């Protein structure tokens, strides 16, 4: 046929390969083989960390629900990071970027200033968020990708992230939270803050 | 003819203006308030 | 081009499904979704109830290295009280996957005191049926052809009862293989099944 | 991530292999490599008879329509044969059950008795057919797959195909016209008449 | 299992997307539907339009094997109009990919007065322009950096226009390569372009 | 309840009953002699 036996042998190869996988998904829970074995061990060690900043993403989500006017205080929520033990984690601005949120976000994002500057502790963490943002935008919620210049107007003017991160989310191609497409769509819906804030900036 | 009721709300809201320095520090110490009242 | 727009059309959503899987996983550390804390946090409550299990079969595997040198019934049975898996049906599962090698055909009948102390239920027997399914269909299919022989000496031993032998034999599991190995593993039984099927007739 | 090192790498390569096929194909017509070239010489060797039977199906669609009424007459369709030199190769068979038919199928294969004994000269040319069917049913118009059992009455009543080829067609798994799981189906939707053709053979 | 739903859900796409794919290929000798049909109708068109300057492209390249073993352009003329291609703008891409090696940037000044006759308008020009986007963008990769010198001797040549070395260095093409080899080309070509632009607003 | 159409019209029409293999090879005479005069 038109792919050649070279080209037929590789695609049938990616195929069981790609099966291989499914039935080893799927047999997981009655897996004793020793790689089986070995591997549920080694996903303990690796994700100790991931394990932590999911619990926290979870109860966020679990004690606020789909509305997030019944989220916890801000001091319950710093209360928790600690108990996870989340706070020297820089990929926390990451959680809570994705979880703390709905579609009233323009309003939510202002709504916890002392807690922002208390838990983003450096620009790692300011960038993490940012990243989140991006995924929640981007990725989680394509709906809302038009709030997006006013969602920074409330960023830069409460003085939640730094004019640097923002310039950074607005014009630098981050490969870490989104996919390259994602983050083209999500600067051009940032470019109408992005260009005023370059021209202040020249303005000084 | 795309809606423009979220960029004409944001170009509105453009303003050089950003919170006083002090004004993000002061909130911090009720917030720290809160914290040392729970021991932290 | 030569491949024509069908076929085309294909290899672009096959590129486009791979490409977005190599994202997924290449996010999966930043991704905090519903659906990605959903996944991870199921994966770990799979992985907590085995703990016990997984350790019983690393402590078999490390300590058996050649299965002559397997622990002994006695240690093998105070190791699992141990760990407390005795009271779990699975056992059997780690126990078919874990005990033997190319010498089943003699190693499956020289543990009989062992199994009828442990094998307590019919579910521990179907479990300990699944391993072995596993053991011949995924990890050693050269072994296949040893299954008549297999099943004899569980047959004759008292290990497993005729009813959860023809169970292995007849009935098709998605559980322990896939549907491909359940067939092959069921037509290499075949030749003692249908002997079983007989005798259940006549008597 | 949950893939692991090694299956990362693997899909994407095969993405990449996936990626620069599309770009070979799609960019074919000002390809001047010396592989195109080449390519494109051999095309026309490999598939000199394909050409053929392709002219064929193309004349019989072109010349009838959608509708199979206006199919040319026996004599017509026997002529283009041999103009086309197709005759001698048991795939018109499968070129003839791919073209020749619509809904009403059920009375059209009835229609050219003479024509298929002429055309069907040994039985690999009526296991062409029988292949042909299967694609037209099982992959182009699976909403006429119900229509199986009384389309082989036709065929067996009218002794267009031999009793062991609809046995083989029916019984028998052929990955040479569709795949196993579409013969699955189709062997299904035939069985009402084998069990009755096994009967009457059996009974002799 | 450590997937979760979604990953599981697309790897399973993704291998019946392949699976299909094989069988499109598998199958494609019998394949007798209209789509099928008309996929295999469609390359032999192409094909066919493709013949002589297959033909005269297949005949530079083994004829010269080095470059500097290539026919002389008179028998290049000759049998570009032996194979009555000289009236097909393709003409351009052809000698583009066949006529130049690394040794390019000297080799694309020995034939002016060749490439004077033969590309007669902004149609050939433009070919000519594709078939080295091809040339260094996806077979000599390597040879990219020379760009800039290779526009300097067209330019100066009065080889290709300075209207259509911009449409090279300034337009996207999909027809002669990929966006991505696009963006590269033109990048590497910047360095020129950005002179000829200035030379243009000057002028 | 699916549609027993298509299965019932089958079923009624079920029969040992063939075309006879001298009918068969009649229909081929007038289908050779249209062939004869095209000169095939």
């Amino acid at each position: 046929g038109p792919l050649g036996s070279e080209l037929s042998r590789q695609i049938k190869a990616a195929a069981s390969t790609l099966e291989d996988i499914e039935v080893k998904d799927d047999e997981w829970a009655v897996d004793m083989s020793e790689e089986a074995i070995r591997a549920r061990a080694k996903e303990l060690e690796v994700n100790s960390e991931l394990t932590q900043l999911d619990e926290y993403g979870e109860w966020i989500l679990e004690q606020a629900g789909e509305d997030k006017e019944n989220l916890p205080s801000d001091v319950e929520l710093y209360k928790k990071a600690a108990e996870l033990d989340v706070l020297n984690d820089p990929k926390i601005g990451c959680v809570l970027a994705q979880c703390l949120f709905d579609e009233d976000i323009v309003n939510e994002i202002a709504e916890h200033n002392a807690f922002f500057t208390k838990i983003l502790v450096t620009p790692e963490y300011e960038k993490n968020f940012m990243g989140g943002i991006e995924r929640f935008l981007g990725l989680e919620h394509k709906d809302l990708i038009p709030l997006l210049p006013k969602i920074l107007v409330q960023l830069y003017n409460n003085d939640i992230i730094s004019e640097e991160e923002i310039m950074r989310f607005g014009t630098k191609s981050s490969k870490k939270f989104v996919p390259k497409e994602v983050s083209k769509k999500v600067r051009r819906a940032a470019k109408p803050f992005i260009t005023w804030l370059e021209t202040a900036e020249s303005d000084d | 003819k795309e809606p423009t009721d979220d960029i004409a709300e944001a170009l509105g809201e453009l303003s050089l203006k950003k919170k006083k320095k002090k004004t993000k520090d002061s909130s911090v110490d009720a917030f720290e308030k809160e914290l040392a009242k729970a021991g932290l």
